[PDB]
């Protein structure tokens, strides 16, 4: 429920909530979430 | 329709993707239905003479070529229209043969400077029914072309209008293509497109009807309902007072009628539509060079090169060489410029070599200016076994000896030998693609199903399982009979099922096809 | 058997038993089926040279008929394209058969108001006759083997 | 040879993830699951 | 020969026997020339593979 209310802000920041995954301290894999700029999605989309 | 579906299935497999493939499979199942209704309206309720080794040569050719009152006038037009529709493919290897025919009787022409400086062109034949063959046999030429554009325009062209008009629809509808967002003004088909937008009858071949009205409530709160309507064509006002309040008035049926019941604007779009498709214009210019055969005999000659798009081998080994054309016209670009390089270094060093005249008195210098020692080089050098050594002067006892034989052996090497090898590359490894894709289209197919994706072995489980599975669970040929189904019943008829299938096509959300999951996999312990 | 026959009667009808060597030897029934794998390709590629030479014949006998004179005496001339039959015959004979296409065998184009259409025409038919279709050919047989 | 080369590398981004290396079939198990993986989870534009 | 046997050996026209003549050398041409070198490079080719 609380995820259909914020759909809005879920859509707003998708192309930028940039999502990984690792092998951590933990010795299990873990999911890293943080931001991703305009100008790099930008300059990764160029062709070159 | 089994040809089709082999294509289908080998587009899909090669040059498709995976995320679309279902959107493709769909799309193929809506074409194949129209297809089989135009179907269903079509249906119907010792010493040789040069002239006797031509006459035996041209059998075997052909050979190759087989082995490989207003009321009673619309009733006749129906019926002649649905013949030539019958009848197309036909019609067109008539063509065909009547093109060879009339080639085989050209074969036969003299030319004199005496009757049979100007010069008279005859038939010369010991027969003498040869001319008159040739009359009727481009008469009867003409005429089959003109009804094989005929039988095109009543069998093959509503196709591609129902194809046009589906996807504008979606586009329409699940973009915003005239809405949300515009065509990129080089789209030539989008900026043609905005012609049929408010044409009263935009949906004509495509069967969903209620594609403005869809278009018009989805857009509708961002754009206003004013702004949509005006774009569509579509009145509120009368949808409104249509419910009302309506009338029937049933306009005497006659040509006036006919006439004024006309939407230029839908009909004007509709021949763009058509003036662009390829093989309407190839069966025009097929039509054009056929009446240009009876100015000129000679131009029938042209109709040869209908083999080419008839003929399935020869199309496949034409296939072959135009699967790389853009590298042999690259390859071909490149020699040019290569033997200009040599026309450089020959124009600037080695000019008294270039003397093609053997009178003293006359030289004929192919080198003294950079066009004509070009144009000698690409003409002369290319086409000669080994390179242009072969017709330029002698090089022995000359202060330029080793200089000039580098030369020659550099150009042999590079132009004859290493330019040539790469067409002759190109050209074989297209043919070695073509198989492997088709290798590839046919392990597909055999190792994993077409809708779930599972592989062969789990189904092999069971004996012949994968065989059941492709035939009786998830089977192609079912699920178009299911949408073909589907879509001739009514709404109101529609079972649970088939209504959440039905909500689910017409989202155009297809999450409804099995995809890695079936029957067997979801009650495996239940069914073991 | 009835060519062993034969050979009795004329003895060079045993020739025709050296063709036995295919059906006998392995290696060369294997080799030819390297040839046959695509024979129905091979033959519809010769068909499509004759009829891409049967157009370059009638392109010449309609435009280039000066040229095709291969007669040294000039009392005595001797056209080979003033009439279909005698070019098409001249073309599949001889310019297949030619290295660099028909322009090797007939007459040069230099100092002519032709000139630019007749090298056109000459280059185009080395171009798709003498590289493109024998590519095509070789390609086939190649690929049989493959 | 060239032709080849680029056939196996299509083949190989095709039938297995680049960062994990798990084939495609695993994935495959859940609608679409190798494409979310490839687009979502495993992504080598949001590792860079 | 570049052509075959019909390069070196006489011209056939105006000969009665000319039509058997130009099958003659069409086909050697065509098996010899083009086919069985055609079959040589074809080997090679192969091998390589
Ligand atoms: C890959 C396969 C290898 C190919 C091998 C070689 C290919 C040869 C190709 C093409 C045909 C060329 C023309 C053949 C000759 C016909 C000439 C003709 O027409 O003259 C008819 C004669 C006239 O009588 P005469 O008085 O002059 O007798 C002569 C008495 N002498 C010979 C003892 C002096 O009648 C006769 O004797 C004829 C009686 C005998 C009939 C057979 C003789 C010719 C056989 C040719 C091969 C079969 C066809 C080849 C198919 C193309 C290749 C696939
Ligand atoms: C989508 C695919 C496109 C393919 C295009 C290829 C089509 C062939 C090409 C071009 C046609 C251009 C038409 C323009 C000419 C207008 C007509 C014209 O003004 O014509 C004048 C002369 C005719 O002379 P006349 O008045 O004395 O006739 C006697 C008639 N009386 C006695 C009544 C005077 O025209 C002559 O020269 C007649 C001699 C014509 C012989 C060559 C015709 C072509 C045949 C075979 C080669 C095909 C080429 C293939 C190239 C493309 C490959 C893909
Ligand atoms: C299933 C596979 C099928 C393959 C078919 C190929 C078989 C070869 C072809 C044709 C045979 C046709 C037979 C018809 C002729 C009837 C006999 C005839 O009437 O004969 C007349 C002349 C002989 O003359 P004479 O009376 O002066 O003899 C002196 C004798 N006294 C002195 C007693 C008069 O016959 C002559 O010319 C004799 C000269 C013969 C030399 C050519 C024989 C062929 C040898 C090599 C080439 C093979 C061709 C391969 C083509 C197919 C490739 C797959
Ligand atoms: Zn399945
Ligand atoms: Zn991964």
């Amino acid at each position: 429920n609380f995820l259909e209310l914020a759909e809005s802000i879920l859509e707003y920041f998708r192309p930028y909530l940039g999502r990984i995954e690792i092998m951590g301290a933990s010795r299990r894999i873990e999911r890293i979430y943080f931001e991703i700029s305009e100008t790099n999605r930008a300059q990764w989309e160029m062709p070159q | 329709v089994k040809e089709s579906k082999r294509q289908f299935i080998f587009d899909v497999v090669n040059e498709g993707g995976e995320s679309e493939k279902m959107e493709m499979f769909v799309s193929f199942c809506e074409d194949t239905i129209f297809e089989m209704q135009i179907a269903a309206q079509i249906s119907e309720p010792r010493r040789l003479t040069a002239r006797e080794a031509a006459t035996a040569v041209a059998a075997l050719l052909w050979a190759l070529v087989t082995r490989a009152f207003w009321g009673e006038l619309e009733v006749q037009r129906v019926k002649f229209l649905n013949y030539l529709s019958r009848n197309f493919y036909t019609l067109r290897f008539l063509a065909l043969f009547l093109a060879f025919a009339i080639n085989f009787i050209l074969l036969f022409y003299k030319v004199s400077d005496s009757p049979p400086n100007m010069v008279y062109y005859f038939l010369e034949e010991s027969t003498g029914y040869m001319e008159p063959a040739l009359r009727c046999l481009s008469l009867l030429h003409t005429l089959v072309a003109f009804l094989c554009i005929i039988g095109y325009n009543c069998l093959k062209v509503p196709l591609v209008i129902f194809k046009r008009e589906k996807e504008l629809a979606r586009k329409l509808e699940f973009d915003g293509l005239y809405i949300t967002e515009q065509p990129e003004d080089d789209d030539v088909k989008g900026q043609w497109d905005r012609l049929v937008l408010n044409t009263p009858s935009f949906p004509s071949n495509y069967w969903d009807k209620f594609v403005k009205r869809k278009v018009l409530d989805k857009h509708g709160d961002i754009f206003g309902r004013e702004r949509i309507a005006e774009l569509l064509g579509m009145d509120l006002a009368s949808l409104e007072i249509t419910a009302h309040n309506e009338r029937k008035p049933d306009p005497p049926p006659g040509l006036l009628t006919w006439i004024m019941s006309i939407d230029v604007k839908y009909q004007i779009w509709k021949f763009g539509v058509i003036f662009t498709d390829n093989s309407f214009l190839y069966l025009g210019w097929y039509m054009v060079m056929s009446l240009l055969g009876h100015y000129n005999n000679f131009f029938f000659a042209a109709h040869l090169l209908d083999i080419a798009m008839g003929v399935k081998t020869l199309r496949t080994i034409l296939s072959s060489v135009t699967h790389n054309g853009k590298q042999l016209v690259m390859t071909v670009g490149l020699l040019a410029v290569v033997v200009y390089l040599y026309t450089v270094v020959a124009f600037n060093f080695f000019r008294k070599f270039y003397n093609k005249s053997e009178d003293e008195d006359e030289p004929d210098m192919k080198c003294d200016d950079m066009m004509t020692c070009y144009l000698f080089h690409m003409y002369v050098g290319v086409r000669a076994g080994g390179g242009i050594g072969d017709e330029i002067e002698d090089p022995a006892g000359d202060e330029y000896e080793l200089y000039r034989v580098v030369f020659d052996i550099t150009f042999f090497f590079f132009v004859i030998v290493i330019l040539l090898a790469i067409i002759q590359g190109l050209i074989i490894d297209a043919f070695g693609e073509l198989r492997d894709q088709q290798e590839q289209v046919k392990e597909d197919m055999e190792t994993k199903c077409f809708i779930c994706g599972i592989g062969s072995d789990y189904f092999d489980t069971t004996p012949h399982g994968f065989e059941t599975h492709t035939l009786e669970e998830h089977n192609l040929a079912n699920y178009m009979f299911f949408l073909m189904y589907l879509i001739n019943k009514d709404e109101t008829e529609h079972t649970g099922q088939e209504s959440y299938v039905w909500k689910m096509y017409q989202e155009r959300c297809w999450d409804f096809f099995p995809a890695g999951d079936c029957f067997r996999k979801q009650y495996e312990d239940q069914l073991s």
